[PDB]
RNA sequence: CCACUCGGCACCUUACGAGAAAUCAAAGUCUUUGGGUUCUGGGGGGAGUAUGGUCGCAAGGCUGAAACUUAAAGGAAUUGAC
RNA sequence: UCGGGUCUUGUAAUUGGAAUGAGUACAAUGUAAAUACCUUAACGAGGAACAAUUGGAGGGCAAGUCUGGUGCCAGCAGCCGCGGUAAUUCCAGCUCCAAUAGCGUAUAUUAAAGUUGUUGCAGUUAAAAAGCUCGUAGUUGAACUUUGGGCCCGGUUGGCCGG
């Protein structure tokens, strides 16, 4: 049994929040991966890289392991986590955890018409990390993912079906590339379109409707 | 504005700028000066024939110590003396001197660290005979 | 000095040669459909590529244009005639979600096995290439025949073939002749 | 965003800012949502009825959220004689 | 001295933004890539060498190669072991 | 519990009855005459040989934690390269991989190359702002010179109908 320590966490444990769309709606900082695990039960991780790094720690040459892990729904919820640890499997597990924490949604949209489900993205987007820039362009239906297999796998863990990609910079260093692609798919909920010009009233948080609950006793 | 003209009546400056800056490439300068037609030993061809003048025990020292098996040839089409590598035969038992040899190109980049050479050419045929099928023992070599 | 007779290629080499997911998917297709070459997959990929290019370059033109409606109806009707595209999906948008298995299911290769005329897909290709199967009256022995929809109610055995008609084959009457001679002997 | 059936196909509608009307995204933690309490005739706050404001992390980080919230309050009649539109 | 205004040489913060980084109020408004315009570079050597032209009393300057050779040469930042 | 059937594997150079063209060939078609093709009497396989090859098995890049020899022609050879009684890396065998009537190699070109950049490069320190200014050709060049309103006409889609 998991006990929370945060009042977001004991809201999530109380069954008072159903989806993460409240948390995504209210820009909340998450600090409990159990929230992500209880709200994304069909969240499927995948390791991207495990690599031994040789440390020099207080006259000791040792071997730790850098694990770059991506978690991701088959719908539009992605997460990236990079972790160095003394063991392989501990680095795997804590990289999974860090990817559970940094889950962001995506806005996958249409190309051209308005039929069925959104398959491609909704606009062009761009992410940068290091010198790696990744540019995402919408694609017609059934065109696959034109991307390098790391980036392609990070997009397959998003439910992005159709996208053209172009990069620039030294894309050899794959963690800069995955971070830049992660920024590019995070910025899709960041570009204001005319179909979202409609003024909306500000809804209240769960922090005050459920303020009498979930307080530290 | 990015250090180049953008005026709508300025195509001339742009194309003169490109024709001046394409001489800084490698393939363009070799290609439009007729470099291969003048100084390359094949004269701009994919293969060549020649006559063996010598067998050579070239030495590759550092960091790999090996005894390279090569052949000094004089080409028939040019009168050009070219050394070339011959693979897979420790004895060079399919090669004698004063034989005719079909040579091709060979892309080994030798090092400067230990004066190891990469000669430019490999031996494809000796005396008309496929050197591979000699070494794989599928044909026999007429010995003159 | 004549008319230089035209021709073309039909398959397409994939871009990267060793790509484990692609190798596994291609081999799953070959196992489900009884192929022999990767080129037999690359052919269907190339044809689907040309169809998708025609589609996505007709999509950029606005509707109520005669070129778009004309060539679109030609393409859609031609796909419906072979049963690759279904009846409800008669729009340009649904031909882009149309995949390779939809083509590969419409082969004579496949339709012999799927009508219950063979025991195996491999046995289906075998009965094709040994000249046992006719469509209407004409005998077909290419497995890539790509059965049009209206031709489905005509696939049967041939009147030439011993399974469908005339006298048993070489091995059968050879063994019958050896039996009759040995009973005489 | 909707489909051809006219039903909406998005995960969530984002909150927009109020000072600059831009999108408050799912991880803007420097942004801020403000509640101001509706008062009674006696000057008691109504417990569950607020007027809300949204002040994004760019707005708040630039050093403008005070002045902009003064503007929004006086334009909504919560201040008076504070925010002057001419300077 | 106080308050304002131009026009300078410099300073000091930050980062909204940029950059690989040191850093930058420009080295910003650049993949969401276009204000105008001049010049320059295309891995390292060979080599600013050879030749030709031109300028000069001279010293030299400007212009300026190829053959050949090679998997690095680099720029910034980071740690502690002789 | 036994065993009652439904599948699907693996083998067992275990067994069974089948199918058919490569090839040969009466004939006929074919053709100026032929050869070949499409037809077709009569033969034509367990196929232990009607025998599928070409390049690989460190990484790039799919495939060996396998055995022997080498280790005086050998840590080796597009690139990086890694032990030497004990090698995933030389030679051979077994096994496995890729495409398959085709596979490899050399040369050239294109893509990858946003390393020629109009789209679309870079110039503080990584290559590169002439020592500075004048100035001709070239390129580029502030704003402003009938707005607004009203009338009628008939189209080509969409609905509210369906006549």
């Amino acid at each position: 049994g998991w006990v929370p320590v945060t009042k977001l966490g004991r809201l999530v444990k109380a069954g008072k929040i159903t989806t993460i769309e409240e948390i995504f709606l209210h820009s909340l900082p998450v600090k409990e991966f159990q929230i992500i695990d209880t709200l994304l039960p069909g969240l499927q991780d995948e390791v991207m890289n495990i690599k031994p790094v040789q440390k020099q720690t207080r006259a000791g040459q040792r071997t730790r392991f850098k694990a770059v892990v991506v978690v991701g729904d088959s719908n539009g919820h992605v997460g990236l986590g990079i972790k160095t640890a003394k063991e392989v499997a501990g680095a795997i597990r804590a990289g999974i955890i860090i990817a559970k924490l940094s889950v962001i949604p995506i806005r996958r949209g249409y190309w051209g018409t308005n039929l069925g489900q959104p398959h491609s993205l909704a606009t062009k987007t761009t992410g940068k990390c290091g010198s790696v820039t990744v540019r995402l362009i919408p694609a017609p239906r059934g065109s696959g993912i034109v991307a390098s297999p790391a980036v392609k796998k990070l997009l397959q863990l998003a439910g992005v079906e159709d996208v053209y990609t172009q990069s620039n910079g030294k894309t050899r260093t794959l963690e800069n590339t995955l971070k830049a692609a992660f920024v590019a798919i995070g910025n899709t909920y960041g570009f204001l379109t005319p179909n979202l010009w409609a003024e909306q009233p500000l809804p209240v948080s769960p922090l005050d409707i459920y303020s009498d609950e979930a307080s530290a006793q | 504005g990015k250090g180049k003209p953008r005026g709508l009546n300025s195509a001339r400056k742009l194309r003169v700028h490109r024709r001046n800056n394409r001489w800084a490439e490698n393939n363009y300068k070799k290609r439009l000066l007729g470099t291969a037609f003048k100084s390359s030993p094949f004269g701009g061809s994919s293969h060549a024939k020649g006559i063996v003048l010598e067998k050579l025990g070239i030495e590759s020292k550092q960091p790999n110590s090996a005894i390279r098996k090569c052949v000094r040839v004089q080409l028939i089409k040019n009168g050009k003396k070219v050394t070339a590598f011959v693979p897979n035969d420790g004895c060079l038992n399919f090669v004698d001197e004063n034989d005719e040899v079909l040579l091709a190109g060979f892309g080994r980049k030798g090092k400067a660290k230990g004066d190891i050479p990469g000669v430019r050419f490999k031996v494809v045929k000796v005396s008309g005979v496929s050197l591979l099928a000699l070494w794989k023992e599928k044909k026999e070599k007429p010995r003159s | 000095p004549r008319a230089p007779r035209t021709y073309s290629k039909t398959y397409s080499t994939p871009k990267r040669p060793y790509e484990s997911s692609r190798l596994d998917a291609e081999l799953k297709l070959a196992g489900e459909f009884g192929l022999k070459n990767k080129k037999e997959i690359y052919r269907i990929s190339f044809q689907l590529s040309k169809i998708r290019r025609a589609a996505r370059d007709l999509l950029t033109r606005d509707e109520k244009d005669p070129k778009r409606l004309f060539e679109g109806n030609a393409l859609i009707r031609r796909l419906v005639r072979v049963g690759v595209l279904s009846e409800d999906k008669k729009k340009l948008d649904y031909v882009l979600a149309l995949k390779v298995e939809d083509f590969l299911e419409r082969r004579l290769q496949t339709q012999v096995y799927k009508l219950g005329l063979a025991k195996s897909v491999h046995h289906a290709r075998v009965l094709i290439t040994q000249r046992h199967i006719a469509v209407g009256k004409q005998i077909v022995n290419i497995p890539s025949f790509m059965v049009r929809l209206d031709s489905e109610k005509h696939i049967d055995f041939a009147p030439t073939s011993p399974f469908g008609g005339a006298r048993p084959g070489r091995v059968a009457r050879r063994n019958a002749a050896r039996k009759a001679e040995a009973s005489g002997e | 965003m909707e489909n051809d059936k006219g039903q909406l196909v998005e995960l969530y509608v984002p909150r927009k800012c109020s000072a600059t009307n831009r999108i408050i995204k799912a991880d803007d933690h420097a942004s801020v949502q403000i509640n101001v309490a509706k008062v009674d005739e006696e000057g008691r706050a109504i417990p569950g009825e607020y007027v809300t404001y949204a002040l994004s992390g760019y707005v708040r980080s630039r050093g403008e959220s005070d002045d902009s919230l003064n503007r929004l309050a006086q334009n909504d009649g919560l201040l008076k004689n504070v925010w002057s539109y001419s300077r």
